């Protein structure tokens, strides 16, 4: 397949900047698009093939490589705000009856920011159905607040019994501004879990909301005396409650 | 832009059919295609056509081209929750490894679920103490209730979500709202709302 490193990416300014894309397909022509969330794919950098590199008809602060069919890296310069946004690596083989169809990495979503001392970790809360609900419509409700987080690196999940559910679940499609007057607002997302309500009153049921937060590396360096806000897991977690 | 897509954006609810559009002035015309991209995650392609070809169809999704009117539909039958996306319209100008392509900005569509037996109500949710906050959950509304972000850098109300019990046949919509100040309580948390007049306020 195609695939994209890193998915993730958090950066000061005025840093140099690689994105990875490596397709297995054996396809010749490959393309690097820029996307800003809601907004239409600008095409920036394509190749036909070895040692093929050209421009699209956006220009920006970035040049690309093809040294093999393989790989495909993108750099991008002196690290500047106007960076955060999606990067779209693909590549074109000729699917059949003539054509060829285009097949799209997984993305690296790049945010750029002033000052690193601007990302923060989530803060996680579980919290449980109320009986209101559960007397009214015999269903149980769990709510769960990921907040405090900079920047919007987030994937949330809900475990149940140590397995991951999806049936129930409904997660924001948009994380909210915990203040949106401020260029390096944190952020708020929150996530419903539904169960029956017998499920909940048993109290062997185990709940738990997990996000994966994506921020520095252990790498990157760190002048700011509080915890270096890498890349980790914050969980909480709820049980059953037979009432 | 050459490919322009009509409409911009538009909500449906489940089980309806919908029709978006594509026209473009590109020139020379060798194919069309229509994208399907999910938040936060790259296109798919749905189909590709041809300047010979009516019609491609691909599940219960089906384009249409008059290459003379330079105008393409895509179909969509029986909509889904999973529909929920952004489509493309890409055109391509020569038929090889040359050609260009050119994408259209894409619609936006939404599906929500057809609640027949709404239920409105505001639940306050406990446990934490965790959180020096207090969570209120709006459920259980029909799809036509609109859920307004209110304007405190204190009360924080998410937009609203469709949750599906697939063992259950059953479909939900929500909305969390939530404040840490103390002058906070569920029986106001939606004023900015116009929630039901029938909303169950425990």
């Amino acid at each position: 397949d195609i695939y994209q490193t890193p998915r993730y990416l958090v950066i000061g300014t005025g840093k140099k900047i690689t994105l990875e894309c490596s397709q297995t397909m054996g396809h010749d022509k490959m393309y690097w698009y820029q996307q800003d969330p809601g907004m239409e794919l600008h095409l920036i950098h394509y190749s036909y093939g070895v040692n093929s590199t050209e421009k699209g008809d956006l220009s920006s602060e970035s040049t690309v490589s093809r040294i093999r069919t393989e790989h495909f890296p993108l750099t991008l310069e002196s690290a500047r705000p106007s960076h955060t946004s999606q990067y779209l690596c693909a590549s074109s083989g000729l699917r059949d009856r003539g054509l060829y169809e285009q097949y799209f990495g997984p993305g690296t979503r790049l945010t750029v920011t002033e000052d690193l001392k601007n990302v923060f970790p989530p803060e996680v809360a579980v919290f449980e159905p109320s009986e209101a609900e559960i007397s009214h419509t015999q269903k149980a409700t769990l709510v769960c607040l990921a907040t405090g987080f900079y920047p919007d690196h987030v994937e949330l999940s809900w475990w149940v019994n140590g397995k991951e559910v999806h049936s129930g679940v409904c997660t924001d499609p948009q994380p909210l501004k915990e203040q949106p007057a401020l260029n390096d607002s944190r952020y708020a997302l929150s996530s419903r879990l539904r169960v029956s309500a017998t499920f909940w009153q048993n109290p062997r049921n185990h709940f738990r909301c997990q996000v994966q937060f994506y921020g520095l590396s252990e790498n990157d360096e760190w002048t700011q005396d509080r915890a270096k806000p890498v890349t980790q897991i914050v969980s909480a977690e709820a049980w059953g409650r037979a009432d | 832009n050459q490919v322009e897509q009509s409409p911009q954006s538009l909500i449906i609810l489940e089980g309806k059919n919908c029709t978006l559009q594509c026209n473009y002035t590109v020139s020379p015309f060798s194919n069309l295609r229509w994208y399907k991209q999910d938040t936060g995650r790259g296109p798919v392609s749905l189909t590709i056509m041809t300047f010979s070809e009516n019609t491609k169809s691909n599940g219960r999704y089906t384009a249409t081209l008059d290459a003379d009117t330079k105008q393409s539909s895509l179909h969509i039958t029986a909509s889904q929750l999973s529909d929920s996306a952004s489509y493309i319209c890409v055109v391509s100008d020569r038929g090889s490894t040359l050609g260009r392509l050119y994408f259209g900005r894409g619609t936006q569509l939404t599906v929500w679920p057809d609640i027949q037996n709404p239920d409105p109500a505001v639940y306050q949710l406990r446990d934490s103490k965790s959180s020096d906050k207090s969570v209120c959950l709006f459920t259980d509304f029909d799809s036509q209730t609109n859920v307004s972000q209110s304007k405190d850098s204190d009360v924080y109300i998410t937009d609203k979500c469709v949750l599906d019990m697939r063992s259950m046949d059953f479909k939900s919509n929500s909305a969390v709202a939530w404040s840490n100040k103390s002058d906070f309580a569920c029986a106001n948390a939606f004023n900015n709302s116009i929630i039901p007049e029938d909303t169950f306020f425990p």
